[PDB]
RNA sequence: GUGGAGCCUGGGAGUGAGGGCGCGAGCGAUAACGUCCGCGUCCGAGCGCGGGAACAACCGAGACCGCCAGCUAAGGCCCCC
RNA sequence: CGCCUCCUAAAAGGUAACGGAGGCGCCCAAAGGUCCCCUCAGGCGGGACGGAAAUCCGCCGGAGAGCGCAAGGGUAGAAGG
RNA sequence: CGAUCAACGGAUAAAAGUUACCCCGGGGAUAACAGGCUGAUCUCCCCCGAGCGUCCACAGCGGCGGGGAGGUUUGGCACCUCGAUGUCGGCUCGUCGCAUCCUGGGGCUGAAGAAGGUCCCAAGGGUUGGGCUGUUCGCCCAUUAAAGCGGCACGCGAGCUG
RNA sequence: UCCCCCGUGCCCAUAGCGGCGUGGAACCACCCGUUCCCAUUCCGAACACGGAAGUGAAACGCGCCAGCGCCGAUGGUACUGGGCGGGCGACCGCCUGGGAGAGUAGGUCGGUGCGGGGGA
């Protein structure tokens, strides 16, 4: 945490056309706006196999705005196995639901978080074939709340 | 989840409301008894009677005739005559009886 | 129709014209059929009896 | 020239198709008696001025004009209504 | 404004309903011209039968 | 072998084959997986071939995840009979698998184990495929 | 929308062995110039014409007659051509 | 080999094969008419004999019960009792 | 009211077989031969490398699975032929393919030599006489460098046999 | 015209489950009784009648809460009418028009007609 992406507005451009020419069709939404946006793809792998959906990426719109976003959604064409649309979520002060990696002292690689945007962690760390413990019996830093029901198996 | 209260109102006011008429319908509380006939093709009420209306007390059956009465008398003022009679989820019995009884008595035709 | 379930008509039992046909089961219900239907004849409904087919 | 033994499907058996569905749709002219559904239970049913016999089909009952209207959980119905 | 058909493919192995459409608007035979009004019910037609079909709008 | 227990029905009518898989196009359980490139009614002995490769080059160590299971009943006539006379009986099961499916996955091994692993599986396989690892495109979805 | 359109009454039929192809299914073996239906097409009856080496049904195109005239379609433009 | 239900059947109807699965050749004197009333299955907790399951009580429960018998449709605002 | 007229639009009130002693009218609308299409089955060739091979995955092998070729098997289908395309085998007479039986040239070998194994190239020539059976095939005898496998309408009955 | 309640419709869960708060003057309910009408396969529980001491405990009405339920974009995709190609096939691709389902953001603890009682 955190990262950068250039951004770029769309209005008509064909989402093939885009795809062809080594973009990445996409929207920007939250509770106040929706935008229909195109990064480039290249450039987005690169962030993206980083920052995967846990972590900050900020959005580098050209009329100057920064926003902070967490990709909510990337639909994969099934037979290429390449993204083909992204869903940005613009990040604002309200609290959101996100997935926090699981870092151990192994089903659950991360788990779901409800959130403000300040409180953003990096980690939620874990502790010590075939034993395993819950959800409830887990850190919580500062601001985050277990999303789930601690039924859950980790 | 229905009651027996509510699946019996149902069932009694469907079959009224299949033949058209203009429906009396009577409700009755522990204290007062209350009458209105409706258009359910216009979804109003066309005329009304009742004990807390007509400020009317003692037997409770004898003054559900009166409204019927009382109802009837408004109902032929509008040109109502025809009606059916909606018991709703009541017995045709004593208060009920009385005020169907009562309306009868002053020219309604059911 | 079958053997224990049988046709039968109904005989006005005041005229004797038989006015209707219908059936039973004769086990089930051994009695003849006695029920009031509408007789053409006597214009008017009397009671009918079951008689054989 | 071998000719090897077979056996027999115990299948093969399906009813005659029965025709049924909606017979006059919404805005049609109808005459009273015309019929307007065909059904098996009351997929659809009777509303303003239309009857149901007692293989559930939906017939007019006066002339006019069909009307179908969906009522959610009170189910489907069709009307006729006077011209 | 009206609109020039001109008839340039053959309906020949296409279907019923796109030699009925060439029908509707007068085109009997190939390279033939037919000036017909900008109508939605005469443009459906054209649109139908546009693959064997060249348009052009005229005044 | 691999069969569905009970069934409503013995017998299906032969399938259609069109377009990418409907779903299970992501790796789900493992660190590794195979992909299929083409469709097919993979069989069930081809799974079971493919699975007992991966075990015996795993010498019984790591995890092997099945992905694909063979639900459709597989018709054949006896020889040389004509045509006709109902369907042929049931001989076998197939997997319905059309390009993008992940059908298995292994993990709890080194790189190296799985992609001679997955390389042995897919020469059992009727249909071209492909290795994948685990990306964060996979935990997205 | 004036078309070898449509509706009504009546006279005369012939047909009730189809076939290929495209798409959609079943049967077959995700076989057959295979079989069986559905929508469409063509041959059938266009074994008349151009293309496809030759070739009913693939592509182009619906031959009233004549011309030692012109433009195009599929397909072609090194020679046979 | 006639009849019914489902699929095949390509979201109107119809649609084939020695295609995939079942059923009918009865029954009911109420299991029919009408009026009035009532609402299931199952889960859990409670209760002598008493059990997985008899009958009883509480709570939850929109219909997964029931509707003589196949299947489908329908249905407690009843077609069920 | 009397129908398992159930072959259920129900020929009569009333009805089963056989024909190699067979006949006629028709059909290549439909089977048997051969061809054709197909290639499940068949023959042959590959991919994978689990195991065998004392040791050693690959000298020789190749679990479970995967991909093809050919068109000599059995078939599937029913497209020319039922106003006839004679149908097994043999004899005679050839000719062709090569996935080669021998002879010639090679590589590898768990190739000391001799002798083999396996694969590659190679169709020029060669590839015996008998016993049994109608036999094809096969088994047997005695040899051999070898006693190949298949196509030609299961090559060849206006050439013979029967 | 506005607020509350009662009755009766309409939309058919954005209207529900659950948690909580709240209301008795009026209205409604429970309630007090079971002589009378009428009623229980037993039971005044229900249905019904005669009442008015009490209580809003239950029910109901009105609010607040998004845990469940329910609704749900935009964007992208699948598919597809019509038009064209590709592959031996299994199957794939382009143009033009149409365009889901899932899921994401998000929304919702109802809205409204008619009559009656009350209130300002
Ligand atoms: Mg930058
Ligand atoms: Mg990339
Ligand atoms: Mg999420
Ligand atoms: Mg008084
Ligand atoms: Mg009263
Ligand atoms: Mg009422
Ligand atoms: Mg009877
Ligand atoms: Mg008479
Ligand atoms: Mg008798
Ligand atoms: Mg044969
Ligand atoms: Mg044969
Ligand atoms: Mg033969
Ligand atoms: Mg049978
Ligand atoms: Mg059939
Ligand atoms: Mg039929
Ligand atoms: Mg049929
Ligand atoms: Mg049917
Ligand atoms: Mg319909
Ligand atoms: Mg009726
Ligand atoms: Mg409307
Ligand atoms: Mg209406
Ligand atoms: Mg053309
Ligand atoms: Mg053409
Ligand atoms: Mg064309
Ligand atoms: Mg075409
Ligand atoms: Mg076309
Ligand atoms: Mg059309
Ligand atoms: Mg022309
Ligand atoms: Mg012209
Ligand atoms: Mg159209
Ligand atoms: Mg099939
Ligand atoms: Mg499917
Ligand atoms: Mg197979
Ligand atoms: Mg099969
Ligand atoms: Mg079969
Ligand atoms: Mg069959
Ligand atoms: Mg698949
Ligand atoms: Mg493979
Ligand atoms: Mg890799
Ligand atoms: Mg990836
Ligand atoms: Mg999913
Ligand atoms: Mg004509
Ligand atoms: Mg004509
Ligand atoms: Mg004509
Ligand atoms: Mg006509
Ligand atoms: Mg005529
Ligand atoms: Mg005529
Ligand atoms: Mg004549
Ligand atoms: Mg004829
Ligand atoms: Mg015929
Ligand atoms: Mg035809
Ligand atoms: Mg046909
Ligand atoms: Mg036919
Ligand atoms: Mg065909
Ligand atoms: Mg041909
Ligand atoms: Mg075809
Ligand atoms: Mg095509
Ligand atoms: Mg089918
Ligand atoms: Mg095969
Ligand atoms: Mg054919
Ligand atoms: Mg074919
Ligand atoms: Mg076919
Ligand atoms: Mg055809
Ligand atoms: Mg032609
Ligand atoms: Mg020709
Ligand atoms: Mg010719
Ligand atoms: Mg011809
Ligand atoms: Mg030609
Ligand atoms: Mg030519
Ligand atoms: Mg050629
Ligand atoms: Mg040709
Ligand atoms: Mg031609
Ligand atoms: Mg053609
Ligand atoms: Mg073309
Ligand atoms: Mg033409
Ligand atoms: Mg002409
Ligand atoms: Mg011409
Ligand atoms: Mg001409
Ligand atoms: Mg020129
Ligand atoms: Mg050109
Ligand atoms: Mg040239
Ligand atoms: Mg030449
Ligand atoms: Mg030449
Ligand atoms: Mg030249
Ligand atoms: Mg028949
Ligand atoms: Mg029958
Ligand atoms: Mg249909
Ligand atoms: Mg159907
Ligand atoms: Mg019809
Ligand atoms: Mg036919
Ligand atoms: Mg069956
Ligand atoms: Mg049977
Ligand atoms: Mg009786
Ligand atoms: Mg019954
Ligand atoms: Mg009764
Ligand atoms: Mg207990
Ligand atoms: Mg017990
Ligand atoms: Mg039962
Ligand atoms: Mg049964
Ligand atoms: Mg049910
Ligand atoms: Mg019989
Ligand atoms: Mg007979
Ligand atoms: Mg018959
Ligand atoms: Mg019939
Ligand atoms: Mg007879
Ligand atoms: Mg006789
Ligand atoms: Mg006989
Ligand atoms: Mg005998
Ligand atoms: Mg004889
Ligand atoms: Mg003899
Ligand atoms: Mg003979
Ligand atoms: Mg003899
Ligand atoms: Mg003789
Ligand atoms: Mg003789
Ligand atoms: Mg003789
Ligand atoms: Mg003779
Ligand atoms: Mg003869
Ligand atoms: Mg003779
Ligand atoms: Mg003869
Ligand atoms: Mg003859
Ligand atoms: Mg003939
Ligand atoms: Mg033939
Ligand atoms: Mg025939
Ligand atoms: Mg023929
Ligand atoms: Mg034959
Ligand atoms: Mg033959
Ligand atoms: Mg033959
Ligand atoms: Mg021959
Ligand atoms: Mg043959
Ligand atoms: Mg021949
Ligand atoms: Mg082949
Ligand atoms: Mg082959
Ligand atoms: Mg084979
Ligand atoms: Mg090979
Ligand atoms: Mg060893
Ligand atoms: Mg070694
Ligand atoms: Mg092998
Ligand atoms: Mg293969
Ligand atoms: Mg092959
Ligand atoms: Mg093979
Ligand atoms: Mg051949
Ligand atoms: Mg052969
Ligand atoms: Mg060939
Ligand atoms: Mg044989
Ligand atoms: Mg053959
Ligand atoms: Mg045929
Ligand atoms: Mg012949
Ligand atoms: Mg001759
Ligand atoms: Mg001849
Ligand atoms: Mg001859
Ligand atoms: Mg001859
Ligand atoms: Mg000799
Ligand atoms: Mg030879
Ligand atoms: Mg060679
Ligand atoms: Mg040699
Ligand atoms: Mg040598
Ligand atoms: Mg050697
Ligand atoms: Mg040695
Ligand atoms: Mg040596
Ligand atoms: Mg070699
Ligand atoms: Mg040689
Ligand atoms: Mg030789
Ligand atoms: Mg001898
Ligand atoms: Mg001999
Ligand atoms: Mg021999
Ligand atoms: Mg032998
Ligand atoms: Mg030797
Ligand atoms: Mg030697
Ligand atoms: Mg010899
Ligand atoms: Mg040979
Ligand atoms: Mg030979
Ligand atoms: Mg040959
Ligand atoms: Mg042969
Ligand atoms: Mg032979
Ligand atoms: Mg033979
Ligand atoms: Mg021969
Ligand atoms: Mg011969
Ligand atoms: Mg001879
Ligand atoms: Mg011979
Ligand atoms: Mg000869
Ligand atoms: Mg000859
Ligand atoms: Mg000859
Ligand atoms: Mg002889
Ligand atoms: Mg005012
Ligand atoms: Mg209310
Ligand atoms: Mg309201
Ligand atoms: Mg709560
Ligand atoms: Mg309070
Ligand atoms: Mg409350
Ligand atoms: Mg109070
Ligand atoms: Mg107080
Ligand atoms: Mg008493
Ligand atoms: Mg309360
Ligand atoms: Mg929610
Ligand atoms: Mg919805
Ligand atoms: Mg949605
Ligand atoms: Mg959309
Ligand atoms: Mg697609
Ligand atoms: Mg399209
Ligand atoms: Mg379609
Ligand atoms: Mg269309
Ligand atoms: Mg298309
Ligand atoms: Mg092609
Ligand atoms: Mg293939
Ligand atoms: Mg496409
Ligand atoms: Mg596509
Ligand atoms: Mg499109
Ligand atoms: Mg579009
Ligand atoms: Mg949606
Ligand atoms: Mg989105
Ligand atoms: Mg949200
Ligand atoms: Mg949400
Ligand atoms: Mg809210
Ligand atoms: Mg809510
Ligand atoms: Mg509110
Ligand atoms: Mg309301
Ligand atoms: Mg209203
Ligand atoms: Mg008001
Ligand atoms: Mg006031
Ligand atoms: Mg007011
Ligand atoms: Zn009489």
């Amino acid at each position: 945490m955190e990262y950068r992406l250039k951004a770029y507005y769309r209005e008509g451009e064909k989402p093939s056309a885009l795809r062809r020419a080594g973009k990445l069709p996409g929207v920007m939404y939250n509770r106040h706006l929706n935008r229909k946006v195109y990064v480039d793809l290249v450039e987005f792998d690169k962030v993206f196999r980083q920052a995967s959906i846990h972590h900050v990426i900020v959005l580098e719109l050209p009329d100057g705005q920064s926003l902070p976003t967490l990709v909510r959604q990337v639909n994969l064409d099934k037979r290429r196995r390449r993204p083909e649309h992204v869903d940005f979520f613009v990040l604002s002060d309200e609290p959101v639901e996100m997935y926090v990696p699981l870092r151990f002292v192994e089903i659950h690689r991360d788990i779901l978080v409800k959130v403000s945007p300040r409180n953003i962690p990096e980690f939620i760390e874990v502790d010590v074939i075939g034993d395993s413990l819950h959800a409830s019996d887990l850190k919580l830093p500062p601001g985050v709340e277990l999303a789930v029901s601690p039924e859950e198996t980790i | 989840r229905l009651t027996a209260y509510e699946r019996r109102k149902f069932r009694v006011r469907n079959r009224i409301k299949r033949t058209g008429r203009l429906r009396l319908s009577v409700f009755r509380s522990l204290k007062h008894i209350y009458a209105q006939i409706i258009d359910d093709e216009k979804g109003v009420t066309l005329v009304s009677a009742s004990s807390l209306a007509l400020k009317l007390k003692g037997n409770k059956t004898e003054v559900a005739r009166q409204v019927g009465r009382a109802l009837a008398e408004k109902a032929l003022a509008l040109g109502i005559k025809q009606v059916a009679f909606d018991r709703g989820p009541y017995k045709y019995h004593g208060r009920v009886k009385a005020l169907a009884e009562g309306a009868r008595e002053g020219g309604l035709e059911f | 129709a079958s053997e224990v379930r049988i046709k039968l008509l109904l005989e006005c039992t005041e005229c004797k014209r038989r006015n209707y046909a219908t059936e039973k089961n004769k086990r089930n219900t051994p009695n003849k059929l006695e029920l009031r239907k509408y007789c053409p004849w006597c214009r008017k409904h009397t009671v009918h009896r079951e008689v054989k087919i | 020239a071998h000719k090897k033994g077979l056996g027999s499907t115990r299948n093969g058996r399906d009813s005659q198709a029965k025709r049924l569905g909606v017979k006059r749709y919404e805005g049609q002219v109808v005459r009273a008696g015309n019929i307007l559904v065909r059904q098996r239970g009351t997929r659809f049913k009777p509303g303003k001025n239309v009857g149901m016999g007692r293989d559930f089909t939906l017939f007019a009952l006066v002339d006019g004009v069909v009307e179908f209207q969906d009522r959610g959980r009170l189910g489907r119905y069709v009307h006729v209504r006077p011209l | 404004p009206r609109l020039k058909v001109k008839l340039v493919k053959s309906p020949i192995g296409y279907p019923k309903d796109q030699k009925a459409a060439l029908k509707a608007l007068g085109l009997r035979r190939l390279q033939q011209e037919r000036v017909l009004e900008d109508t939605p019910a005469i443009r459906g037609n054209v649109e139908k039968v546009a693959h064997l079909v060249r348009v052009e709008v005229v005044e | 072998m691999l069969m569905p227990r009970r069934m409503k029905y013995r017998k299906q009518q032969r399938g259609r084959l069109k377009g990418a898989t409907k779903g299970g196009d992501y790796v789900a359980f493992g660190d590794y997986g195979l992909v299929a490139l083409e469709p097919a009614w993979i069989t069930a002995q081809q799974i079971e071939a493919a699975r007992v490769a991966m075990v015996r080059h795993f010498r019984r160590g790591g995890k092997i995840f099945i992905r694909i299971f063979p639900d459709k009943p597989y018709t054949k006539k006896p020889l040389e009979v004509r045509m006709g006379k109902g369907k042929g009986n049931v001989e076998g099961y197939v997997a319905v698998v059309k390009p993008g499916r992940v059908m298995f996955e292994v993990a709890g091994v080194t790189e190296e184990q799985a992609m001679e692993a997955l390389r042995i599986a897919g020469h059992k396989l009727p249909i071209k495929t492909k290795i994948v690892r685990r990306d964060a495109y996979d935990e997205a979805q």
